């Protein structure tokens, strides 16, 4: 008899995104026991008897356990819901424990070789298996426990009918002797499906609807797939369900009595809105950066004021392609410098966001107010930590002259965070992985000084306005001043030269509109006039 | 000096 | 039977000033509980079993949840005060929390997919649901409980007819695990409200009063709204009780035998006066401000002795107007200076009095005393922490070299 | 066994005498050591301007020897460290080497080791 049910097919189970894991799975733990016996005879190897899954939450393990259970042609699994096994007594929890292994050692003993298959299942497993000798109190019985476990597992007796499943998220406080090979040998990672992974997951979640005609005809999957970025499983489902929620909304009234008009109910479809309204205000990914970061980073946009604007952003594309393609350099850096008030925060994030990586994170220091030194340290580990996982990463990093604690008198500044710096420029990560690091600064005399900018591979200057053409070309593309108005503020800003940056502009008109609209023209005049110059 | 953290309890039984 | 009492009415409810988030509670959470079963089963979803409630104290997040288990025609909720499940013996405090699922799980087994509903309140749940040291050698005082929760919820083994509900002051340090989409996946906030909010909830609490003429005809309840800015929930009611125990007390003699004239008790009325008393002396609210503040930073008032006074407060209005009516400057800053002893703390005092923003909060280096500079950055951020919770917010920093530790020798300072 | 791969991540090219002038010098530094008795202790530092390739050299030469004990100490790894941790790891490297009967350790970047920086200027004593 096999020990796979006759109408059992991969299709079924209704997993998505880990074909390869599965067929790892597979190939290590049932080929011993589907190939033909004679040659495994001849060949004289035991069995394998565990299985361990880690992983953030919410990827799929659980479901996976599940599905393994069903599949096999078996005896009925058994199931341990967390630490259900502690007792208050002296000895108990050692008897609930072997009280699990009593049937498979019985059917060992009594039909030897041909015997079924026994599988067990511990959820949670790191709540009752834990490195031994790490508890201060209570300690009496855990270890215990634990070496129970392990003698039941491996011992002098012998079994051969066992398999072990474990599920754990902290897979590093679990017990070395636990995870030596005989005893759990296959480990398992489950991560974030990618573009493809995320497409079959919105297939496979979707199906009852479109075979019932319950799905309107202007929805495409492949557009969601492509827009939902760092998202797991469970989110993905949970968007499709909001999403059938809102359409089910419009047939109720819940104003004074819960009524539903049963009568329009029939033809009740789902539309491309639903899902989009659902996306904005239902549903948030918990993982990278999202639409509510570069909101608050880039607030009014980028404006073509001159020719400086799209240099900059070609001479950005160049070093992006470079980090995608080269081999011989997989670690890239660059500096953007200029003088204030010039928006360098801006191009930076437009140009991580245009880079399309699929990782991408901003370290600021708004985000770190009040941390000591070792805080921020550790702050900045954890964020470069997160990159080398990933394939290929850009990292941005603004106002390194607030990262380091910088003040003209003394002068006085953090050494401890100036030496992680100067180290983490010049690491590598694991071969095959490319990583770009973007930096803006304001002071580049002081940089130089503290022999930071020879760590740096290039630099790009960020410059100010100039002269009276660009700033009347900006004041046309913000369509805040008239023809007639412009007409009079040509006359003066023509014949002298204006040095003045993007951000400070924004504010003096919103100053100047103010006044009377007799009196703004002249006050805008002023206060430009006000701010001088210094090129 | 922080006092030291509550604690459980382990119960033997007796028979009659 | 239909899920939903046939009696239940909205306005029985008794809430006032959030009926955006009951409409997004409703939907939701009851949207696939109400529609014809059929159609649901062809669409194959599965129901939503979590809810979560954080914000400021006082603001109604108990009433919410009580009126909620009182809306349902199901079994009578179960409820949990605080850590209630914590034991001293091995193994006990996990017992505890395995046997409040244990209805659900047999009706499941029995009935099918015909059961009814169980309810679950957890109150002050980041008690006991604290994020999992997750490093070996702090591991948390309690993780077996939290693996315990984690495992019942959501587990190898699934069930279709359970709600549970949870709320906290504090929603930063639960554990990330337990609010993921599958567990607790309507997560809600609920603040202070406006000023429809406060008439709402106005005549909610006096209703009853203007029923039985026990109300006089001179107390008009929307100047009493415009009045009352930031002010919680519970502040309005406390005000009203207030007012009612005022009204009450002119008809007992209590410096002898205690005794109540009943011959001018059945013409009991509530007066304006009572009102205004209330608002002076009784209630202090906590996101609002007060009079004393001003009295004590503008001790001798505001002489005009020339032109410059003038100059210095025009300018100030001009400042708070652009930042109201501002939409791509959200964030204006003003420095006021001048010599000693020229009377510049004052100025700025009467122009914060004179914005008429709800929220008004001076930062003074008078309440930091002897503070290491960790405590002033600590306090300072608190305090604009608050001032991002309103619409309209104005700050003062007075005495910035006081707040610094400058001194000119050396010089040395705080960085 | 050392990551030998991640130190040397381009291999070495001979563009000049200099390359075998330094390799010949350290085999005769690693022959002098194996084959002595009245000085078991023998230290050598090499020096050069920045982006010459010091770290590769260091590396290959001492991979070149077939001492049984190898390690490299580098600060990549004390990052946010105390002034107190890393003397900790250092002892502790050293201790190990002590065991064996030959060994070989090589410290890279000094000036990173120390916390240098030019204003003032600062350093860890
Ligand atoms: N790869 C996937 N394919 C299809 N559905 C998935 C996948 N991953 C998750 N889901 C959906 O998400 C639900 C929750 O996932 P599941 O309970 O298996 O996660 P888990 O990794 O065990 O979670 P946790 O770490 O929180 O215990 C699954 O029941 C399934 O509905
Ligand atoms: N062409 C442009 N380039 C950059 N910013 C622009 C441009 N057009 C409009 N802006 C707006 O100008 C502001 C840029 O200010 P930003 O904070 O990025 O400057 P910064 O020089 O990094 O700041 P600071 O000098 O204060 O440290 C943002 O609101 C951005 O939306
Ligand atoms: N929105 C509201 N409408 C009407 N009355 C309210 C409202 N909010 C609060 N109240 C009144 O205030 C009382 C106390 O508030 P409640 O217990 O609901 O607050 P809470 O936010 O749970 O408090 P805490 O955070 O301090 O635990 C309510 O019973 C009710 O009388
Ligand atoms: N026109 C006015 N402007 C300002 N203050 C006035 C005016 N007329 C009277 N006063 C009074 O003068 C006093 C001003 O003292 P205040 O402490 O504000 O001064 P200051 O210069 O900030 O002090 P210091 O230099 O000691 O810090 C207050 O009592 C205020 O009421
Ligand atoms: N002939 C060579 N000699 C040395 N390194 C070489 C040679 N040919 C190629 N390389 C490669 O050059 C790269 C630069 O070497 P390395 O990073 O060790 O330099 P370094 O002088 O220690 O640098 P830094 O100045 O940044 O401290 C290494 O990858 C090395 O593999």
């Amino acid at each position: 008899q096999s020990i796979i049910n006759p109408d059992w097919n991969f299709e079924k189970m209704g997993i998505g995104g880990l074909d390869k894991e599965f067929s790892d799975i597979f190939r290590r733990a049932f080929a011993s026991r589907v190939f033909p016996p004679e040659i495994v005879e001849q060949m004289g190897c035991k069995h394998v008897k565990g299985i361990l899954l880690y992983g953030p939450p919410g990827c799929g393990k659980t479901l996976l356990a599940r599905q393994i259970g069903k599949m096999l042609n078996a005896r009925e699994p058994k199931v341990v819901n967390g630490p259900e096994i502690l007792n208050k007594y002296v000895g108990e929890s050692e008897a609930n424990i072997r009280k699990l292994f009593a049937d498979a050692e019985e059917e060992q003993r009594r039909l030897g070789a041909n015997s079924g298959l026994h599988i067990i299942i511990f959820d949670e497993i790191d709540a009752i298996c834990k490195q031994r000798g790490s508890m201060a109190g209570s300690t009496g019985v855990h270890d215990t426990v634990v070496n129970q476990l392990l003698s039941k597992i491996d011992g002098v007796e012998q079994l051969n009918n066992i398999l072990v499943i474990g599920m754990t998220n902290r897979p590093d406080l679990i017990d070395e002797a636990l995870l030596r090979p005989g005893r759990l040998e296959v480990k398992m990672e489950i991560g974030l499906p990618d573009e493809k992974g995320r497409l079959q997951i919105l297939h496979i979640h979707t199906a009852r609807m479109r075979g019932h005609q319950l799905l309107s005809a202007d929805v495409d999957i492949k557009e969601l797939a492509v827009e939902t970025k760092n998202f797991s499983g469970a989110e993905l489902e949970g968007l499709v369900r909001a999403a059938q929620s809102t359409a089910m909304n419009r047939h109720i009234k819940a104003s004074t009595k819960v009524e539903v008009d049963m009568e329009k109910a029939e033809s009740l479809q789902v539309t491309r809105g639903d899902f989009l309204a659902s996306l904005e205000n239902d549903i948030k990914p918990a993982f990278g950066t999202n639409q509510e970061d570069y909101a608050s980073y880039i607030m009014n946009g980028i404006i073509k004021w001159g020719d400086p604007v799209t240099r900059v952003l070609d001479d950005g594309e160049l070093l992006v392609q470079q980090t995608k393609n080269s081999d011989r350099t997989p670690l890239v850096s660059v500096l953007l410098e200029g003088p204030p008030h010039s928006g360098k925060t801006a191009l930076a994030a437009k140009i991580a966001e245009e880079s399309n990586f699929p990782f991408i994170k901003i370290c600021s220091p708004d985000k770190m107010i009040g941390f000591s030194e070792t805080a921020k340290c550790q702050a900045m580990k954890k964020i470069f930590d997160d990159a080398y996982k990933s394939q290929l990463s850009c990292v941005v990093v603004d106002d390194i002259e607030r990262l380091l604690d910088y003040v003209p008198i003394g002068p006085r500044f953090s050494n401890l965070v100036l030496q992680a710096l100067l180290v983490l420029l010049k690491k590598a990560p694991p071969q095959g992985r490319k990583l770009l690091i973007i930096g803006t600064t304001s002071r580049k005399d002081v940089l130089q000084e503290m022999e930071m900018l020879n760590a740096f591979s290039t630099t790009i200057h960020v410059p100010n306005i100039a002269t009276g053409e660009q700033l009347l070309e900006a004041l046309e593309l913000l369509g805040n001043f008239k023809d007639k108005e412009r007409t009079t503020i040509a006359q003066q800003v023509k014949g002298k030269k204006v040095w003045i940056g993007i951000k400070k502009l924004l504010m003096l008109i919103e100053m100047s509109l103010q006044m009377d609209p007799e009196y703004r023209v002249r006050k805008f005049l002023a206060l430009l006039r006000e701010e001088g110059a210094s090129p | 000096m922080a006092e030291d953290a509550d604690m459980r309890n382990e119960l033997e039984e007796m028979q009659r």
